[PDB]
């Protein structure tokens, strides 16, 4: 029979287990026998604590560096005001030590964990290329909770060289099975911020990842989008308890928050998932967690059916990640075939966008072709466009089985004239659609100004395959 | 002042 950790502080872990079933389902891949072991995490932070008392009988030389100093040791900065806490905090999530009667416990308490230095200055392309790409057949998964600025105005996406450590991770690292990268989707809900607007986030090399209330709710921070995949529990309201984790100093913290606090135990559940099969490709972990995730009792407004029956939502993705539903389907999985990729340009003209604009277009998604799709992941509508006022503009792309993904909303600081210039805004919620047939693209003014602009470039991008579906 | 914020 599996035993329980004693930590002090497990008690107060709401979030990995109990009798409510407002929790992310973990003591259940415990009792597996799934603990982490063999698996290597690296947070990309500002430094790792790596003689701190929870963390250090887990911690890998291996899986850490130090970009901003240019030295191999990512022990963080200390001031008064414990600045470089931040990555200390993520660290704890995944991987703090087990029953050894210190703080609490990580998702995966077993696991092999270390860091990247390299917020605690300039951060250059240069500077994340080098972390993104550091010693990539030996770290597995990478957890980043930063990102551009959420003052919700900002269009900024990964530059030359992180692109190219992003292509190179997921095609030759981790043997080829490819390179693991976890992100959090933002913080800029008080700004109405969008996370397609954050490259990052809205790239499909990695998984987007948002946060839920312990009472079920969307967080005060919460950015909403597309491209978001799936959710984990982090803090709320000052009556809703908060995360458990290793803090600077060698203390502990019962106090951790934001959209930071979520990507770290994602990042501890695909550990898990890992060491039920290690044989699992990027792409196959994207697959694990569409099938597995949960929406059951998260309020939102916006829960859609997609095509293939599936609730899906700009806040929270698929939902609630679920540890021992991950860890069970991954044992049998059967790898997916290849990854194709279909290119469809749209317009044969420049149009118009005025109050409203739609542009219909019946596709065949490469019928005939070795890359025809029938059975999608990612889609991807790159835009070029003009506009007087980018706040205002509000886009929908709609696919043939009905489901209407919102790519952009909104955004009523955003006064810039820049337009977008073939921005590749992506939807996750047509997964395991057909993808041939009729797609609308929607632009419209939401506001009462005299607004005015022009549509230059719209190309419709479908990734997946054309075997192996399972029934909806 | 900052490119990237945590
Ligand atoms: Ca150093
Ligand atoms: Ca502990
Ligand atoms: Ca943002
Ligand atoms: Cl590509
Ligand atoms: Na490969
Ligand atoms: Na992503
Ligand atoms: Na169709």
């Amino acid at each position: 029979v599996y035993q329980e950790p004693t930590d002090p502080k497990f008690p107060q872990q709401w979030y990995l287990s109990g009798v409510t079933q407002r929790d992310l389902n973990v003591k259940a891949a415990w009792a597996q026998g799934y603990t982490g072991h063999g698996i290597v995490v690296s947070i990309l932070d500002d430094g790792i604590e790596k003689n701190h008392p929870d963390l250090a009988g887990n911690y890998d030389p291996g899986a850490s560096f130090d970009v901003n100093d240019q030295d191999p040791d990512p022990q963080p900065r200390y001031t008064q005001m414990n600045d470089n806490r931040h990555g200390t905090r993520c660290a704890g999530e995944v991987a703090a030590v087990a029953n050894n009667g210190v703080c609490g416990v990580g998702v995966a308490y077993n696991a092999r964990i270390g860091g990247v230095r390299m917020l605690d200055g300039e951060v250059t392309d240069a500077v994340e290329a080098r972390s993104l790409g550091l010693n990539p057949n030996h770290i597995h998964i990478y957890s980043a909770s930063w990102g551009p600025e959420d003052d919700g105005k900002t269009v900024d996406g990964p530059a030359r060289l992180a692109e190219e450590a992003f292509f190179r991770g997921v095609s030759q690292g981790r043997g080829g099975l490819g390179s693991i990268f976890v992100w959090a989707s933002g913080n800029g809900g008080r700004e109405h911020d969008s996370c397609n607007c954050d490259g990052y986030t809205n790239s499909i090399y990695t998984l987007s990842i948002s946060s839920a209330t312990q009472f079920g709710n969307v967080p005060w921070y919460s950015e909403a989008c597309s491209s978001t995949l799936a959710t984990t529990y982090s803090s709320g309201n000052q009556n809703e308890k908060q995360i458990v984790t290793t803090d600077l100093r060698q203390k502990c913290t019962e106090s951790h928050t934001g959209t930071s606090a979520s990507a770290p135990l994602a990042a501890g559940i695909i550990a898990l998932t890992l060491e039920a099969n290690k044989n699992l490709t990027w792409r196959d972990m994207q697959h694990l967690v569409v099938q597995t995730s949960k929406p059951a009792h998260l309020n939102a407004n916006d829960w859609a059916t997609n095509g293939v029956g599936r609730k899906v939502s700009h806040s929270y993705g698929y939902g609630l990640l679920d540890a021992g539903a991950m860890v069970a389907l991954a044992q049998n999985w059967t790898t997916v075939a290849p990854q194709r990729k279909c290119i469809i340009d749209i317009l044969t003209e420049p149009k118009d966008i005025g109050k409203r604009l739609e542009v219909r277009k019946t596709v065949t998604a490469c019928l005939g072709e070795p890359n025809h799709i029938t059975r999608l992941e990612h889609a991807q509508a790159r835009l070029t466009l003009s506009y007087n006022r980018r706040g205002d503009l509000a886009i929908h792309l709609v696919s043939p089985m009905g489901t209407r993904s919102t790519l952009l909303a909104a955004r009523p600081h955003d006064y810039s004239a820049d337009g977008f210039n073939d921005w590749a805004f992506m939807t996750t919620h047509s997964w395991d659609e057909d993808p041939s047939g009729e797609w609308v693209l929607e632009i419209e003014n939401t506001s009462e100004a005299n607004n005015y602009g022009t549509l230059t470039k719209f190309t419709l991008v479908l990734y997946g395959t054309a075997s192996g579906s399972l029934v909806p | 002042a900052r490119r990237r914020k945590k």
